[PDB]
DNA sequence: ACACACTCTCCAATTCTCTAA
DNA sequence: TTAGAGAATTGGAGAGTGTGTTTTTTTTTTTTTTT
């Protein structure tokens, strides 16, 4: 089964990376400048590119924005493959991170959206959107390896399995793909083959200046991924984006 | 480049130290005494150490005294809303762990 | 004929209740209410002949909101209901449902009937919710019975605090590992409906769906802590609490020491021994489950106020009615009323912020009425707290470290009067705390694990006899007070009050306290011409919101000059920021939008009579007791 | 509107007078979908037959 | 010993196929 | 064209087996001995 609305936003955003056809801050030229930024980060092998709500807002009467502003977790998959095929076709030197070299994780990153909320309005009808938040930041947790996609072998029969996908829980496989065999148990996760991703838990809490009246300072944990680690300093006051989830009881 | 012409501008005066001293603290009616040493204090000294590995000094601590509704209190309230690193404390609600570390 | 729709246990047929409720829906007017009313005298012809609840339909349409009110007591004055009524106490959860699903076709049936142009989907789109109230008689929390589950409840209390929003899952949302067919599934009584093979013709396959957690649909949960309120206690023991769960609209509403009025089906549940296995226990938890809450305008009502601060006799008419049995004291009721009314806050781009809030300081000599004077701001004020000065700790007065922070006294009290009385035997210690909170409105910690700055913006009343008990008249009036002057010269008013012998004054007080043991309960009272209190709370509470004074030139010279005239001779810069706020004060209960030169001339006038001060010795600093 | 756990309870009586219960508070109103209801709650399917390969 | 999770086994319910009237 | 006799495939009833369980601060109110 194949959602439609995934592969036509898909697509829609590979057009609006070719063609959002900006001029120059000097002159009445078409300058491109994500693809400009795609060469850029080519020339630096960079992995994350920044994209700017209001040029999405203007887009072709502002469906895109809303598809990705009210629908974020269900949509992000789709955005990754849109921009995988323009890196392609532009600038195939980033595909990759001799032997053989394993594909790069790219990260989509968007700024200046229309309004910041307070950590004391995050409520459950906004899970899964796209959301800023602002807030003073009072704890901050070493940078720890996380698992992302893994790959295991049997230990009864020579026989390897791949590319198994985690959220929340440590997980591995169903059966020995080897019909000769039908050990489910003393997997081994093979480090080398296994792919990981840097992780931090950082600690905020409310804006002194803004707290209501009798009332006292609400706090919220935030998790950062990526090239964002440790940028974020204890007693310091930050501006953060991204969406709000929910964690199970594991 | 606007800034820098502005800065330069200003760099450029003969009566800057006087227009600093007079900018700090707006609110307060005289006392240039206090608001230049505070200035100073925000500028700070020059960090150094000697050859046999002892450190010196380089910046300054201040004290305030005063009997009642001398707006004592307004000057620790103006430096903790401008110094970038600053953090404002009350000897009375406060405990020797949340003071240094816990 | 045909098979009916029955509640389970009980015969009631829902197609009766769901069209007795739109025919009141749809018909009553107000005028019906007031025949259950004492008078029909009272009716307003014009007015209460109106379709009450379809007005209120129109209103909900175009200022786009969901709930709609409903007081018990009209299903009473209609013929068609008197049954409802009894129903709906007896069966809560089906009733108010029905209720709910007449009110969302009601409101369809408006534009498709009288044809407008709002759309249909949108109003298809939203939930409408119906919330009962003023259902009966207040119930005593202790006096809840395993009778009463499951049937409406109504409670009084104290907040003391709220937990944080919980996620509550309502839609399930499910994937198939192999296809990546998707479904939506319902959840009711707790327990996910999980299907058991993957749906889709093809691949009909066991064990094949799988849950997504973050593509589910959620609600919002929170629970409040509710105390019983004093009056219901028994005699030689300490109030008890209940838990009140609530949802969606009213999820943030009430903050700590807030007082309310509620309303909900009173529930009951088990708890499990262990997590690993379904066996109960025996004893069933308890809660409530509230659908409304209330704390315990017009052109009339405009009217009135404009037509009262009219009045000659405004101000001394607004003082004596704040504590009518309380006998003279005129200067000590006028203060405390500038006190109610406050000045204007203000707030700059820079050079900070200045308070609004008066602090007074009652001091004098034992069974002078200062205690009685206390009750009477305690109860005026919207919010506030009374409290004794062996009663506190420095902790209790500001804030707790429990890692999680509390609240104390000044914190709970802010915007508020918080009210001390035995001011003089609280230590030095904790006295010392009060310096920071009165001078800037704000408390800083800096505590293990938790450092930070909170508001209050809390007016200070205190009550204390002087040191030996009694004014000696043979001590400088600053040693007979004996507060140090840091804190002492943070209060805008300071009172001495004297119990001085003179039988004119003696014969007046005899007979106004004989006189109220001449009836069983009294009707008597003080004066004639007194505001009751609701009204009186109406005035105050209006002349807050909506009047900010301003200075003029006028009012700048004059207070310039007063200021050098009492400085010239100790007044302290303090005195200046005072008297700017007393003036604004008197400028607020007038009405006026500027402050003038009476105003100045009146602040002035009230702080040189609160301390005695033209019977002072302004050299040996002794007040001479022929003069008082 | 109202949540999971505020639910009552619903009876159904029959013509010859028995009666079947469903819970929810939709099926107080909809009898199309306690009709629906009634008969999703019930376990068996029959099971079922099935071309081409290589 | 008392609820649970998981494995094993046998038996009959079911549908498919062939034959003759 | 119906139907009835024989063979093959599948479901889950239910019987069995193994398993898990009880059980150094830091902050704040109060009493007591010590200078
Ligand atoms: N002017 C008055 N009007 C009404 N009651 C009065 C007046 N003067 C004294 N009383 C009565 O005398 C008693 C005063 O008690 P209280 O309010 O505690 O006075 P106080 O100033 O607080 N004295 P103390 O607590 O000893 O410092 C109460 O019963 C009052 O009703
Ligand atoms: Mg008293
Ligand atoms: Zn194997
Ligand atoms: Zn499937």
């Amino acid at each position: 089964v194949d959602d439609v609305t995934g592969e036509k936003v898909r697509e829609a955003f590979e057009q609006f990376l070719e063609d959002f056809s900006v001029q120059s801050t000097d002159t009445g030229e078409v300058e491109k400048v994500y693809r400009a930024q795609i060469e850029f980060m080519k020339i630096y092998d960079l992995n994350t590119i920044y994209i700017d709500y209001q040029h999405l807002s203007m887009r072709e009467n502002g469906a895109l924005a809303m598809a990705i502003s009210e629908q974020y977790y269900r949509f992000l998959p789709f955005l990754q493959k849109g921009l995988r095929r323009v890196v392609r076709k532009y600038a195939p030197e980033l595909l990759n991170t001799s032997p053989e070299q394993t594909e790069r994780v790219f990260q989509i990153s968007f700024f200046n959206l229309p309004t910041v909320h307070r950590i004391r309005d995050i409520r459950s009808e906004k899970i899964g959107s796209l959301l800023s938040i602002s807030g003073t930041v009072t704890r901050t947790s070493e940078v720890r390896p996380e698992l992302y996609k893994a790959s295991f072998t049997c230990d009864m029969c020579r026989a390897i399995v791949d590319n198994v996908e985690q959220s929340f829980k440590y997980t591995e496989p169903t059966f020995c793909p080897n019909p000769s065999c039908e050990n489910r148990a003393f997997w081994t996760l093979n480090v080398t083959r296994s792919r990981f991703l840097d992780w931090q838990k950082v600690r905020i809490q409310e804006n002194a200046n803004e707290i209501p009246t009798g009332s006292m300072p609400r706090t919220l944990d935030v998790i950062l991924r990526g090239d964002s680690v440790e940028r974020a300093k204890p007693g310091d006051r930050c501006k953060f984006t991204g969406v709000e989830i929910v964690v199970p009881d594991v | 480049s606007d800034e820098i012409n502005e800065l330069k501008e200003m760099v450029k005066d003969e009566h800057i130290y006087d227009k600093l001293v007079r900018s700090i603290a707006p609110a307060v009616f005289g006392h240039e005494a206090v608001k230049k040493g505070i200035l100073l204090q925000m500028l700070g000294g020059v960090h150094k150490s000697t050859v046999e590995g002892i450190k010196l000094r380089g910046d300054i601590n201040i004290c305030v005294v005063g009997d009642p509704s001398t707006s004592k209190s307004q000057f620790l309230k103006y430096v903790v809303g401008f110094a970038p690193r600053s953090v404002y404390t009350s000897g009375k609600a406060s405990s020797a762990a949340g003071l240094t570390a816990a | 004929s045909e098979p009916l729709r029955i509640i389970w246990g009980t015969n009631v047929s829902i197609q009766e209740c769901t069209t007795n409720f739109r025919n009141f829906l749809m018909s009553f007017k107000y005028k019906f209410r007031k025949i259950l009313d004492e008078r029909e005298e009272f009716i307003n012809n014009t007015t209460d002949e109106e379709l009450y609840y379809i007005k209120q339909l129109n209103e909900m349409r175009e200022l786009g909101t969901s709930n709609l009110n409903l007081d018990a007591r009209n299903l009473l004055a209609y013929k068609q209901t008197e049954d409802l009524y009894h129903q709906l106490l007896n069966y809560p959860q089906e009733v108010i449902s029905i209720m709910d699903q007449t009110i969302k076709d009601c409101m369809v049936s408006l534009i498709v009937d009288n044809n407008l142009d709002y759309d249909l989907d949108e109003i298809e789109t939203k939930f409408y919710k119906v919330r009962p109230y003023n259902v009966g008689s207040c119930k005593g929390m202790r006096e809840l019975n395993p009778n009463d589950i499951d049937k409406l409840i109504n409670l009084k209390g104290l907040v003391l605090r709220s937990t944080p929003v919980i996620p509550d899952m309502k839609v399930a949302f499910f994937k198939c590992n192999v296809c990546d067919h998707t479904m939506a599934v319902e959840i009711d009584r707790g327990v996910i409906q999980e299907p058991a093979r993957c749906e889709r013709i093809d691949c009909n396959e066991p064990n094949s769906m799988s849950l997504i957690h973050n593509r589910c649909s959620f609600a919002d949960k929170q629970v409040i802590k509710l105390q019983e309120t004093p009056d219901f206690v028994p005699d030689g023991q300490t109030p008890h609490s209940i838990s009140l769960c609530v949802y969606d609209e009213l999820v943030d509403s009430c903050r700590a020491g807030d007082r309310i009025e509620v309303t909900g089906t009173f529930r009951s549940i088990p708890i499990r021994a262990n997590s690993r296995q379904r066996v109960l226990k025996s004893l069933y938890k308890t809660y409530v489950d509230v659908v409304h809450v209330k704390k315990v305008i017009t052109d009339q009502d405009l009217a009135k106020i404009r037509e009262v601060a009219a009045r000659e006799d405004l101000y001394s008419l607004l003082a004596r009615s704040i504590a009518p049995s309380i006998y003279e004291l005129e200067d000590v009721k006028k203060g405390i009323l500038l006190q109610l009314f406050g000045g204007t806050n203000k707030t700059f781009t820079k050079g900070g912020r200045y308070r609004g809030d008066i602090n007074i300081l009652l001091c004098g000599d034992p069974s002078t009425s200062k205690s009685q004077i206390l009750q009477y701001v305690h109860k005026i004020t919207p919010r506030g707290v009374y409290t004794s000065g062996k009663g506190s700790s420095a902790v209790g007065l500001t804030a707790y470290i429990t890692l999680v922070l509390e609240s104390g006294a000044l914190v709970l009290s802010d915007g508020g009067v918080c009210c001390i009385d035995e001011f003089d035997k609280m230590s030095d210690s904790t006295r010392s705390v009060l310096h920071e909170v009165m001078e800037q409105q704000t408390i800083s910690i800096a505590k293990a694990g938790i450092i930070t700055t909170l508001n209050a913006r809390s007016s200070i009343l205190a009550s204390a006899n002087p040191i030996g008990s009694r004014y000696n008249p043979n001590l400088p009036v600053t040693e007979n007070i004996d507060l140090p002057p840091p804190l002492l010269s943070r209060f805008d008013l300071v009172y001495l009050v004297l119990d001085k012998v003179d039988e004119k004054n003696d014969r007046e007080l005899a007979k106004h306290l004989t006189n109220l043991y001449l009836e069983d309960k009294p009707e008597h009272i003080s004066q004639d011409d007194v505001l009751p209190v609701e009204f009186l709370t109406m005035y105050i509470s209006y002349a807050k919101e909506h009047i900010h004074p301003i200075i003029t030139e006028a009012a700048k010279t004059e207070l310039v000059r007063a200021y050098v005239g009492m400085r010239k001779m100790t007044a302290t810069t303090r005195q200046l920021e005072s008297m700017i706020r007393l003036a604004e004060a008197h400028a607020k209960m007038k009405l006026k939008n500027v402050v003038e030169l009476e105003d100045v001339q009146e602040a002035v006038r009230l702080i040189r009579s609160a301390i005695k001060d033209y019977a002072t010795d302004p050299k040996t600093g002794k007040i001479d007791m022929n003069l008082v | 509107a109202r949540h999971s756990r505020f639910g009552g309870l619903l009876s159904i009586q029959t013509p010859d007078k028995t009666r079947l219960t469903v819970s929810g508070s939709q099926a107080l109103v909809d009898e199309k979908i306690a009709l629906q209801k009634l008969d999703d709650s019930k376990k068996w399917n029959k099971r079922i037959i099935k071309a081409a390969e290589g």
